[PDB]
């Protein structure tokens, strides 16, 4: 049975009137720190921070310099050296900008991408390690602090059509990602070949030598399955050694490569079986490009629908028909809740819609 | 059973994260 129980304390509409298509609170902050998130749609990027009685202080906003530009991800880091905040956003143009968030300055770019960025995700032991992921079927890890492309995972046995989502597991050694192609596929990067690639995107010195730096081209998962979902996988996050996924039939699929009791460390690539442990249902949910997210400790999921419901589980329970909590809904939230993100220590959960409204849930 | 032992594994793996969090001082904004 669950326990978890919200209250809606406040709600804003965003004044560009455009879709909302991520947020991210930054769980970088230390303990004591006020809490920050992050909001992206249209060309904007928006700083919020969370205060008591329900209060969401605006801070700034980014407003790029292309009109043109649709933002459809961020990912919050801080520079290794000096403990400073940064803010990775990217989307329709397939540039990546790491933003100041205290100045808004775009600090620094990234081109390379062939379409469209969906996802961006930083290595969670390694705050220079950004993971991009594009409609031009490929994934691209970068080391952010010397300016270079560590590898593109794609190619022959790469994804055959847009990439939509992607996680590294709770250590950073992998990567699980999925597309239009209806596959799963995963990418180790502990690898001595990748261990190797990082070492050395870490030890380029361009004031050294006039040559480029030679990227890893990483053709060959070291798994893959289109066996999960019959349609577009829009959603992969990790659960321990296990997989969460979505596509458009109401429910997010908890799996596992290989059988049953196969180490996830120890499937060859070649390995054809995959096994379903179970599945978390919901409603209205059906069209493409929604994202679930769960807390810092990983016992909450939580996915908003079309239609302005905001599903919540709670992952300690072990049948995920007990999981489900109490549907977080409000008469006045009726436009599709693309992302929600959960605070750090998980006492406020926002969601953001297509009618540009932000929606705060305090936790009871 | 393979709950357990995944929960377990999640619990562990966070617990070194949060260890990590907890030892850096991260500037407000
Ligand atoms: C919530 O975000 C994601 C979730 C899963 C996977 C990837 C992403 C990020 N990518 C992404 C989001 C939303 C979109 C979209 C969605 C709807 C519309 C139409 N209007 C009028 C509502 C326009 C663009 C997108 N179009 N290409 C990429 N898009």
């Amino acid at each position: 049975k669950c326990k978890y129980s919200f209250k809606c304390v406040n709600s804003l509409k965003e004044d560009h009137n455009q879709p909302l298509f991520g947020v991210q609170f930054n769980w970088h902050s230390k303990e004591g720190d006020p809490l920050v998130f992050a909001t992206v749609g249209s060309n904007r990027v928006t700083l919020y921070e969370c205060h008591s009685q329900g209060e969401i202080r605006l801070l700034q906003s980014y407003v790029d310099a292309d009109a043109d530009e649709n933002f459809y991800t961020c990912a919050w880091t801080y520079d290794s050296n000096t403990s400073h905040p940064l803010l990775a956003v990217a989307g329709s143009r397939g540039i990546i900008r790491i933003i100041n968030p205290i100045t808004m300055q775009c600090i620094k770019h990234y081109v390379g991408h062939g379409n469209a960025i969906n996802e961006l995700k930083f290595h969670p032991r390694d705050p220079n390690l950004l993971l991009s992921v594009s409609k031009d079927h490929a994934l691209r890890l970068w080391n952010i602090q010397t300016d270079t492309l560590v590898a593109i995972f794609g190619g022959v046995e790469g994804h055959r059509d847009e990439v939509l989502s992607a996680d590294y597991d709770l250590l950073g050694e992998k990567i699980m990602s999925c597309g239009m192609d209806h596959s799963l596929k995963l990418w180790r990067i502990n690898s001595k070949r990748m261990m190797n690639a990082i070492k050395e995107s870490y030890d380029y010195n361009p004031n050294k030598t006039n040559r480029p730096f030679i990227s890893q081209k990483i053709h060959f998962p070291d798994f893959s399955t289109r066996d999960i979902h019959r349609n577009y996988v829009d959603c992969v996050r990790w659960l321990g050694d296990l997989i969460l996924s979505k596509s458009c039939e109401n429910a997010i699929v908890c799996w596992k490569p290989g059988k049953m009791e196969d180490d996830i460390d120890k499937i060859k690539p070649s390995e054809s079986n995959v096994t379903i442990l179970g599945r978390f249902d919901y409603s209205q949910c059906d069209i493409w490009y929604m994202r679930f997210s769960m807390d810092f400790w990983q016992k909450m999921l939580a996915l908003g629908n079309q239609v302005g419901k905001l599903y919540v589980w709670d992952l300690e329970v072990e049948d995920p028909h007990k999981a489900k909590c109490t549907t977080l809904t409000h008469h006045k939230c009726g436009a599709a809740i693309r992302q929600t993100s959960f605070s750090r220590d998980s006492s406020i959960l926002i969601a953001v819609c297509d009618d540009a409204s932000i929606w705060r849930w305090d936790r009871l | 059973s393979m709950f357990s032992s995944n929960r377990q594994k999640i619990l562990e793996r966070t617990e070194i994260l949060n260890q990590e969090w907890k030892q850096r001082r991260i500037q407000p904004v």
